């Protein structure tokens, strides 16, 4: 009756993919600043 | 400055060596099955009490997807390659002084092996849905040591930065 | 909170006196306070810390209404059980 | 805390910060209690 990891492995999936999302927009910013000051 | 780069290396080790020795031994689940008490891992399963012939275990629609990512066992070889990657990383910025965004790679890398440890373990559980045994746990304390050192070269990668700013 | 800490902290040019407060260990505040729907201190302000704490969030919510419906469940169970 | 309502100032120090975190978990497990029980009450009245 204890609800296990398959009753909420989707929450989880759906948390990983977040975070790797926000790491992937943080990086992308960083990237185009470096090269906006690369030029100016 | 010193002594991080030496906990984050030795670190960066410890968390590769885990997960290769997790990713290779066949201590992950203590259960009875094929009618004996087994330990099995991520491939063979062989057991305690034939005392250790091995089989490799029957991995076999979102079902099938699931079924295909624990056979395969992406997520965990896709941790320790990213961890490889780090160390990489970590001695390359030890030839490169200059390149500071070597560094930043480096906890990137460190930061998403655990992430990718967390989707490993998620999806191994799933899909044996007992006991753990201890290359599970090596596996959870690669993930907490792999963690700890991508915050200590983030940590790096800020006090280079900084450094340059004065 | 490793990354919350990371998206919020590594950017040099965001420091360009740090940008903001999530810091290893305010970000392991911000994230346990969340966890316990029981947080008001600072919040981020940068898209991919909204993003992580609003995922955060998420699980946070479907987790805690999990736990209360599953012990809803077993207290109910043992009044019918005779 | 324990109503679940506001915080005002939030402590800052690592001692502090684990006094909270303990009391927030206990306000958190003692509250979903109060609800599952009451649920179980309203829901099956096993009567005397």
């Amino acid at each position: 009756s204890a609800l296990s990891l398959s009753n909420v492995a989707g929450v989880f999936y759906i948390l990983v993919g977040g975070l790797g999302l926000a790491m992937m927009v943080a990086l992308i910013e960083f990237c185009y600043k470096s090269r906006a000051e690369s030029k100016r | 400055r010193g002594v991080q780069m030496l906990l984050t290396t030795v670190g960066a080790f410890a968390a590769f060596s885990l997960m290769t020795i997790a990713v290779g031994t066949d201590y992950w689940l203590y259960s009875r099955g094929v009618e004996v008490m087994t330990h099995s891992g991520l491939w063979r399963t062989c057991c305690l009490e034939f005392k250790g012939l091995c089989k490799q275990i029957d991995h076999f629609t979102a079902e099938y997807f699931l079924r295909a990512v624990r056979a395969s066992s992406i997520f965990p070889i896709l941790s320790v390659i990213l961890l490889f990657m780090g160390g990489l990383c970590i001695a390359a910025s030890e030839f490169y002084k200059t390149r500071h965004n070597i560094i930043l790679s480096a906890g990137i890398f460190f930061v998403s092996a655990g992430l990718s440890n967390i989707i490993g373990i998620i999806v191994y559980i799933s899909a044996n849905a007992y006991s753990y045994g201890w290359s599970f746990y090596f596996g959870a304390l690669s993930f907490i040591i792999a963690e700890m050192v991508g915050v200590l070269a983030v940590h790096m990668f800020i006090d280079r930065h900084k450094q340059l700013r004065a | 909170s490793v990354v919350l800490f990371l998206v919020s902290r590594f950017s040099p040019y965001e420091w360009h006196d740090p940008p903001n407060e999530f810091g290893i260990f305010n970000s392991l505040w911000f994230s346990l306070g969340a966890f316990m729907q029981q947080g008001c201190d600072i919040s981020p302000r940068s898209l991919s810390g909204r993003i992580v704490g609003g995922v955060w969030w998420f699980f946070t919510l479907i987790i805690i209404s999990s736990y209360t419906a599953n012990l809803a469940a077993f207290l109910t169970v043992e009044r019918m059980v005779s």
